[PDB]
Protein backbone atom coordinates (compact mmCIF):
# COMPACT_ATOMS: atom_id res chain seq x y z
CA UNK A 1 0.00 0.00 0.00
CA UNK A 2 1.50 3.48 -1.33
CA UNK A 3 -0.01 6.52 0.53
CA UNK A 4 -0.13 9.10 0.18
CA UNK A 5 2.14 10.86 2.80
CA UNK A 6 5.13 8.47 2.01
CA UNK A 7 4.34 5.58 4.42
CA UNK A 8 4.45 2.02 2.58
CA UNK A 9 3.04 -0.71 4.73
CA UNK A 10 3.08 -4.56 3.93
CA UNK A 11 0.24 -6.26 4.94
CA UNK A 12 -1.13 -3.69 7.29
CA UNK A 13 2.34 -3.05 9.02
CA UNK A 14 4.84 -0.22 8.48
CA UNK A 15 8.39 -1.10 6.54
CA UNK A 16 11.46 0.42 6.30
CA UNK A 17 12.95 1.48 2.79
CA UNK A 18 15.05 0.29 1.14
CA UNK A 19 13.21 -3.32 1.00
CA UNK A 20 14.93 -5.97 -1.38
CA UNK A 21 13.33 -9.35 -1.81
CA UNK A 22 13.67 -12.30 -4.11
CA UNK A 23 10.23 -11.26 -6.03
CA UNK A 24 10.60 -7.29 -6.34
CA UNK A 25 11.88 -4.34 -4.46
CA UNK A 26 11.05 -1.15 -3.00
CA UNK A 27 13.27 2.36 -3.59
CA UNK A 28 13.09 5.62 -2.17
CA UNK A 29 15.75 7.48 -3.89
CA UNK A 30 14.85 10.91 -3.79
CA UNK A 31 11.76 11.33 -0.78
CA UNK A 32 9.31 12.22 -3.25
CA UNK A 33 9.89 9.31 -5.70
CA UNK A 34 9.40 5.61 -4.77
CA UNK A 35 10.72 3.48 -7.53
CA UNK A 36 9.28 -0.50 -7.28
CA UNK A 37 10.58 -3.26 -9.58
CA UNK A 38 8.99 -7.07 -10.21
CA UNK A 39 10.78 -9.62 -11.56
CA UNK A 40 7.29 -10.51 -13.81
CA UNK A 41 8.21 -7.18 -16.07
CA UNK A 42 6.25 -4.49 -14.29
CA UNK A 43 7.93 -1.10 -12.97
CA UNK A 44 6.43 1.53 -10.47
CA UNK A 45 6.75 4.93 -9.97
CA UNK A 46 5.12 6.86 -7.45
CA UNK A 47 5.27 10.57 -7.38
CA UNK A 48 3.95 12.30 -3.73
CA UNK A 49 5.04 16.21 -4.51
CA UNK A 50 2.94 18.30 -5.30
CA UNK A 51 0.35 15.98 -6.06
CA UNK A 52 0.34 12.56 -5.71
CA UNK A 53 0.72 10.27 -10.02
CA UNK A 54 1.66 6.97 -11.15
CA UNK A 55 3.81 5.69 -13.53
CA UNK A 56 3.52 2.03 -14.74
CA UNK A 57 5.99 0.69 -17.27
CA UNK A 58 5.50 -3.27 -18.91
CA UNK A 59 7.84 -5.15 -21.32
CA UNK A 60 6.45 -6.02 -24.32
CA UNK A 61 6.44 -10.25 -23.95
CA UNK A 62 3.23 -8.64 -21.52
CA UNK A 63 1.72 -7.32 -25.38
CA UNK A 64 -2.17 -8.27 -25.30
CA UNK A 65 -2.11 -9.71 -21.80
CA UNK A 66 -3.16 -7.28 -19.29
CA UNK A 67 -6.28 -5.50 -18.82
CA UNK A 68 -7.57 -2.95 -16.48
CA UNK A 69 -8.48 1.49 -16.82
CA UNK A 70 -4.56 1.07 -19.29
CA UNK A 71 -6.05 -0.56 -21.84
CA UNK A 72 -5.01 -4.03 -23.59
CA UNK A 73 -1.39 -3.04 -25.01
CA UNK A 74 -2.15 -4.58 -28.62
CA UNK A 75 -1.32 -1.36 -30.86
CA UNK A 76 -4.55 -0.27 -31.69
CA UNK A 77 -6.25 2.35 -29.48
CA UNK A 78 -9.90 1.76 -30.90
CA UNK A 79 -10.37 -0.93 -29.09
CA UNK A 80 -8.86 0.86 -25.69
CA UNK A 81 -12.35 1.54 -24.43
CA UNK A 82 -13.46 -2.42 -24.34
CA UNK A 83 -14.99 -3.71 -21.51
CA UNK A 84 -14.64 -6.95 -19.88
CA UNK A 85 -17.53 -8.50 -21.41
CA UNK A 86 -17.63 -7.66 -25.04
CA UNK A 87 -17.88 -4.84 -27.08
CA UNK A 88 -16.01 -1.15 -26.68
CA UNK A 89 -17.53 1.37 -25.19
CA UNK A 90 -18.37 5.05 -26.46
CA UNK A 91 -16.84 7.44 -23.30
CA UNK A 92 -14.36 7.16 -20.98
CA UNK A 93 -16.71 7.00 -17.69
CA UNK A 94 -18.50 4.64 -19.29
CA UNK A 95 -15.84 2.10 -20.03
CA UNK A 96 -14.27 2.56 -16.59
CA UNK A 97 -17.60 1.76 -14.29
CA UNK A 98 -16.74 -2.05 -15.33
CA UNK A 99 -13.65 -1.51 -13.76
CA UNK A 100 -14.82 -0.58 -10.06
CA UNK A 101 -12.97 -2.47 -7.65
CA UNK A 102 -15.90 -2.13 -5.09
CA UNK A 103 -19.58 -2.83 -5.74
CA UNK A 104 -21.08 -0.39 -3.73
CA UNK A 105 -19.45 2.37 -5.80
CA UNK A 106 -21.84 4.74 -7.65
CA UNK A 107 -21.27 5.31 -11.47
CA UNK A 108 -19.89 8.25 -12.96
CA UNK A 109 -20.20 9.85 -15.78
CA UNK A 110 -18.52 12.22 -18.20
CA UNK A 111 -18.59 16.42 -17.81
CA UNK A 112 -18.87 17.93 -20.60
CA UNK A 113 -17.74 21.61 -19.18
CA UNK A 114 -14.30 23.60 -19.22
CA UNK A 115 -13.24 24.73 -15.83
CA UNK A 116 -11.78 27.93 -17.41
CA UNK A 117 -15.59 28.90 -18.17
CA UNK A 118 -16.43 28.63 -14.44
CA UNK A 119 -14.02 30.22 -12.87
CA UNK A 120 -13.29 33.50 -14.28
CA UNK A 121 -10.50 34.37 -11.40
CA UNK A 122 -8.42 31.16 -12.76
CA UNK A 123 -8.45 31.58 -15.99
CA UNK A 124 -5.87 34.31 -16.51
CA UNK A 125 -3.63 32.83 -14.25
CA UNK A 126 -3.91 29.82 -16.16
CA UNK A 127 -3.45 31.57 -19.57
CA UNK A 128 -0.05 33.22 -18.53
CA UNK A 129 1.77 30.45 -16.66
CA UNK A 130 0.70 27.74 -19.03
CA UNK A 131 1.63 29.21 -21.97
CA UNK A 132 5.44 28.86 -21.30
CA UNK A 133 4.85 25.63 -22.40
CA UNK A 134 4.62 27.24 -26.01
CA UNK A 135 6.68 30.16 -25.86
CA UNK A 136 10.47 29.63 -27.10
CA UNK A 137 11.98 32.24 -25.04
CA UNK A 138 11.57 29.72 -22.04
CA UNK A 139 13.48 26.42 -21.19
CA UNK A 140 10.87 24.90 -22.95
CA UNK A 141 11.54 25.30 -26.60
CA UNK A 142 14.48 22.82 -26.66
CA UNK A 143 11.87 20.26 -26.44
CA UNK A 144 9.31 21.93 -29.10
CA UNK A 145 11.45 19.86 -31.84
CA UNK A 146 10.48 16.50 -29.65
CA UNK B 1 -0.42 -59.59 35.12
CA UNK B 2 2.24 -62.14 35.08
CA UNK B 3 0.76 -64.29 32.64
CA UNK B 4 2.17 -68.31 31.32
CA UNK B 5 4.20 -68.31 34.50
CA UNK B 6 3.56 -72.08 34.43
CA UNK B 7 6.19 -72.63 31.35
CA UNK B 8 8.90 -71.65 33.55
CA UNK B 9 8.06 -73.58 36.50
CA UNK B 10 10.98 -75.27 38.16
CA UNK B 11 9.02 -76.88 41.34
CA UNK B 12 7.35 -79.20 42.05
CA UNK B 13 3.13 -79.71 43.36
CA UNK B 14 2.24 -79.10 47.07
CA UNK B 15 -1.59 -78.54 48.42
CA UNK B 16 -2.99 -75.30 49.40
CA UNK B 17 -5.49 -73.00 47.95
CA UNK B 18 -5.83 -72.59 44.35
CA UNK B 19 -7.93 -71.54 40.92
CA UNK B 20 -9.85 -73.25 38.67
CA UNK B 21 -8.87 -74.62 35.44
CA UNK B 22 -9.42 -71.19 33.25
CA UNK B 23 -10.02 -68.47 35.69
CA UNK B 24 -6.26 -66.42 36.64
CA UNK B 25 -5.82 -64.74 39.59
CA UNK B 26 -6.54 -61.19 40.29
CA UNK B 27 -3.08 -59.38 40.94
CA UNK B 28 -4.13 -55.97 40.20
CA UNK B 29 -7.45 -55.79 41.82
CA UNK B 30 -8.12 -57.52 45.31
CA UNK B 31 -10.82 -60.07 44.15
CA UNK B 32 -9.88 -63.95 43.63
CA UNK B 33 -9.38 -66.02 40.51
CA UNK B 34 -11.77 -63.75 37.97
CA UNK B 35 -11.87 -64.87 34.54
CA UNK B 36 -9.43 -63.51 32.04
CA UNK B 37 -11.13 -60.95 30.33
CA UNK B 38 -12.02 -58.51 33.94
CA UNK B 39 -8.85 -58.31 34.11
CA UNK B 40 -8.40 -54.18 35.17
CA UNK B 41 -5.54 -52.60 33.47
CA UNK B 42 -3.08 -50.22 35.95
CA UNK B 43 -1.43 -46.99 34.89
CA UNK B 44 0.69 -45.25 37.75
CA UNK B 45 -2.10 -45.65 40.46
CA UNK B 46 -5.48 -45.67 38.82
CA UNK B 47 -7.61 -48.85 38.36
CA UNK B 48 -8.90 -48.59 34.46
CA UNK B 49 -11.61 -50.89 33.83
CA UNK B 50 -10.97 -53.26 30.74
CA UNK B 51 -12.54 -50.32 28.35
CA UNK B 52 -11.45 -47.41 29.35
CA UNK B 53 -9.57 -45.06 26.89
CA UNK B 54 -6.91 -42.88 27.52
CA UNK B 55 -4.80 -39.88 26.39
CA UNK B 56 -0.78 -40.35 26.69
CA UNK B 57 1.98 -38.12 25.28
CA UNK B 58 1.91 -39.59 21.70
CA UNK B 59 -0.23 -42.46 21.86
CA UNK B 60 -3.58 -43.53 23.02
CA UNK B 61 -4.24 -46.86 24.51
CA UNK B 62 -7.14 -48.83 25.75
CA UNK B 63 -7.40 -51.37 28.45
CA UNK B 64 -7.84 -54.50 26.89
CA UNK B 65 -7.87 -58.25 28.86
CA UNK B 66 -5.00 -57.04 31.20
CA UNK B 67 -2.53 -55.51 28.79
CA UNK B 68 -2.88 -52.07 26.81
CA UNK B 69 -4.04 -51.73 23.11
CA UNK B 70 -2.32 -48.31 22.10
CA UNK B 71 -2.17 -46.71 18.96
CA UNK B 72 -0.09 -43.75 17.82
CA UNK B 73 -1.11 -39.88 17.23
CA UNK B 74 0.91 -37.22 15.15
CA UNK B 75 3.61 -35.12 17.83
CA UNK B 76 6.14 -32.84 16.69
CA UNK B 77 10.13 -32.75 17.53
CA UNK B 78 12.34 -29.96 18.86
CA UNK B 79 15.78 -29.75 18.67
CA UNK B 80 17.91 -27.83 20.76
CA UNK B 81 20.68 -25.82 20.45
CA UNK B 82 21.72 -24.57 24.50
CA UNK B 83 24.20 -22.96 26.42
CA UNK B 84 27.10 -22.18 24.04
CA UNK B 85 27.39 -25.96 23.05
CA UNK B 86 24.62 -28.07 24.07
CA UNK B 87 23.08 -30.22 21.34
CA UNK B 88 19.97 -32.07 21.82
CA UNK B 89 18.76 -34.02 18.59
CA UNK B 90 14.81 -34.59 17.54
CA UNK B 91 15.87 -38.03 19.11
CA UNK B 92 17.18 -37.57 22.24
CA UNK B 93 20.67 -37.71 21.97
CA UNK B 94 22.42 -34.91 24.02
CA UNK B 95 26.03 -33.90 23.10
CA UNK B 96 28.79 -31.23 23.68
CA UNK B 97 30.72 -30.13 21.02
CA UNK B 98 32.56 -26.24 20.84
CA UNK B 99 33.13 -25.36 17.53
CA UNK B 100 34.41 -22.59 14.94
CA UNK B 101 32.77 -22.06 11.90
CA UNK B 102 28.81 -21.81 10.81
CA UNK B 103 27.13 -25.15 10.85
CA UNK B 104 24.44 -26.33 9.25
CA UNK B 105 21.86 -27.16 12.06
CA UNK B 106 18.84 -28.42 9.50
CA UNK B 107 17.89 -28.77 6.04
CA UNK B 108 15.59 -30.14 3.88
CA UNK B 109 16.93 -33.15 1.18
CA UNK B 110 15.18 -32.49 -1.75
CA UNK B 111 17.15 -29.92 -3.74
CA UNK B 112 16.00 -26.89 -2.00
CA UNK B 113 13.58 -26.35 0.84
CA UNK B 114 15.27 -24.24 3.51
CA UNK B 115 18.51 -24.81 5.17
CA UNK B 116 19.66 -23.07 8.82
CA UNK B 117 22.79 -22.32 10.19
CA UNK B 118 24.08 -21.20 13.24
CA UNK B 119 27.55 -20.06 14.04
CA UNK B 120 28.95 -21.69 16.85
CA UNK B 121 32.14 -19.18 17.82
CA UNK B 122 34.35 -18.59 21.03
CA UNK B 123 33.30 -16.04 23.30
CA UNK B 124 35.71 -15.81 26.27
CA UNK B 125 39.21 -16.71 26.60
CA UNK B 126 40.10 -20.55 25.19
CA UNK B 127 38.48 -22.16 22.58
CA UNK B 128 36.34 -24.59 24.99
CA UNK B 129 34.62 -21.08 25.86
CA UNK B 130 32.03 -21.13 22.74
CA UNK B 131 28.70 -19.31 22.29
CA UNK B 132 26.34 -19.22 19.82
CA UNK B 133 26.16 -15.64 17.86
CA UNK B 134 24.33 -15.79 14.64
CA UNK B 135 21.18 -17.76 13.27
CA UNK B 136 20.76 -17.66 9.35
CA UNK B 137 17.90 -19.06 7.75
CA UNK B 138 17.95 -19.57 4.18
CA UNK B 139 13.86 -20.18 3.16
CA UNK B 140 11.83 -19.67 0.03
CA UNK B 141 13.66 -21.84 -2.29
CA UNK B 142 16.63 -20.13 -0.60
CA UNK B 143 16.33 -16.82 -2.36
CA UNK B 144 15.67 -15.37 0.70
CA UNK B 145 18.37 -14.84 3.64
CA UNK B 146 17.09 -13.94 6.65
CA1 LIG C 1 -5.72 -1.47 -27.46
Amino acid sequence: VFKSDGSVLLNQLQVNLPHVTASFSVFRPSSYHIMVSMAIGVRLQVQLAPVMQLFVTLDQASQGQVQGLCGNFNGLEGDDFKTASGLVEATGAGFANTWKAQSTCHDKLDWLDDPCSLNIESANYAEHWCSLLKKTETPFGRCHSA
Amino acid sequence: SHLEVSSLCEEHRMDGCFCPEGTVYDDIGDSGCVPVSQCHCRLHGHLYTPGQEITNDCEQCVCNAGRWVCKDLPCPGTCALEGGSHITTFDGKTYTFHGDCYYVLAKGDHNDSYALLGELAPCGSTDKQTCLKTVVLLADKKKNAV
